């Protein structure tokens, strides 16, 4: 609706070279607006939490040891069984 | 290296700015978010890709994305 | 760290008519004596679109569990087609196994299964009224995506939930 809700974080060339790495050989041009809700939902996870570490410890700032922390509270998927 | 900094780095701050006023992000704390960002985005296009190849397409659709977050066992 | 965790999955019947019940043998580790029950559900996914179209397909209601190697087969009932959007039907979809402890979900496999009339003619002309009885099921069983979630089993996180 208002400029604020749309500023995005990754450029349309930048999805096209996300998307070829991930061996992706064709999209449709909606792809864009669903990989940019993805990455927000992401990012808002990730942020809550490094954040939280960081009011905690009273920071003044965000470090890099409260990303890493919050990254690794994210769960992981592997590709089979035992790993 | 994959996705400019600026850009990134400004959509992070929008979201820090709801949880917490003029809370700054160190420059190591933000390349570390975009690394994990790309790689995450990346893996979740392997995904998206096998359930298109699955399908028998070549064209992934946002359906594929919303399927391999299902099935990468995103909490919803 | 894992109390409980999933050794391998065995995909019995594949390909198969939509109308099939699903057949499973699933293989799991048990360390140590638990307290409470092991629940695996079968979801099969109704619509990318929303969790509103989940169908519980199955479960499976463990306690209290047996230490060691536990190795079981079981036949879970398909989706009703009446459920599932029509334009979503014969189309790709995920189908979900997972396991929780005490009712904290730890392990999730996700597997592709792709759905598709059985006849030229049907594909290429796929008719208003979806003839059920034309689909057939395949799942990417060779493709399981695993993932893992931290819970408590039975007892140091200064952060919990």
């Amino acid at each position: 609706k208002v400029l604020r809700d749309n500023i995005q974080g990754i450029t349309k060339p930048a999805i096209r070279r996300l998307a070829r790495r991930g061996g992706v050989k064709r999209i449709s041009g909606l792809i864009y607006e669903e990989t940019r809700g993805v990455l927000k939902v992401f990012l808002e996870n990730v942020i809550r939490d490094a954040v939280t570490y960081t009011e905690h410890a009273k920071r003044k700032t965000v470090t890099a040891m409260d990303v890493v922390y919050a990254l690794k509270r994210q769960p992981r998927t592997l590709y089979g069984f035992g790993g | 290296a994959l996705i400019r900094k600026l850009p990134f780095q400004r959509l992070v701050r929008e979201i820090a700015q709801d949880f917490k006023t003029d809370l700054r992000f160190q420059s190591s704390a933000v390349m570390a978010l975009q690394e994990a960002s790309e790689a995450y985005l990346v893996a979740l296009f392997e995904d998206t890709n096998l359930c298109a190849i699955h399908a028998k397409r070549v064209t992934i659709m946002p359906k594929d994305i919303q399927l391999a977050r299902r099935i990468r066992g995103e909490r919803a | 760290s894992s109390i409980v965790s999933l050794l391998g999955i065995k995909v019995l019947n594949n390909p198969a008519k939509f109308t099939d019940p699903y057949e499973f043998e699933i293989t799991f580790e048990c360390l140590e004596s638990l307290k409470h029950d092991l629940e695996w559900k079968l979801t099969y996914v109704g619509s990318s679109r929303s969790l509103d179209h989940d169908q519980e397909l199955d479960s499976i209601l463990v306690g209290p569990v047996p230490v060691g190697v536990n190795k079981f087969v079981f036949s879970a009932d398909p989706p009703s087609a009446e459920l599932i959007p029509a334009s979503e039907l014969v189309s790709v979809t995920v189908i979900l196994l997972s396991c929780s402890y005490d009712g904290r979900e730890f392990v999730r496999v996700g597997y592709y299964v792709n759905n598709e009339y059985d006849e030229e003619e049907l594909r290429e002309n796929p008719p208003a009224k979806v003839q059920v009885d034309h689909i057939v099921r395949n799942i990417l069983a060779e493709k399981p995506r695993v993932t893992r979630f931290n819970i408590v089993w039975d007892n140091g996180d200064l952060y919990p939930p």
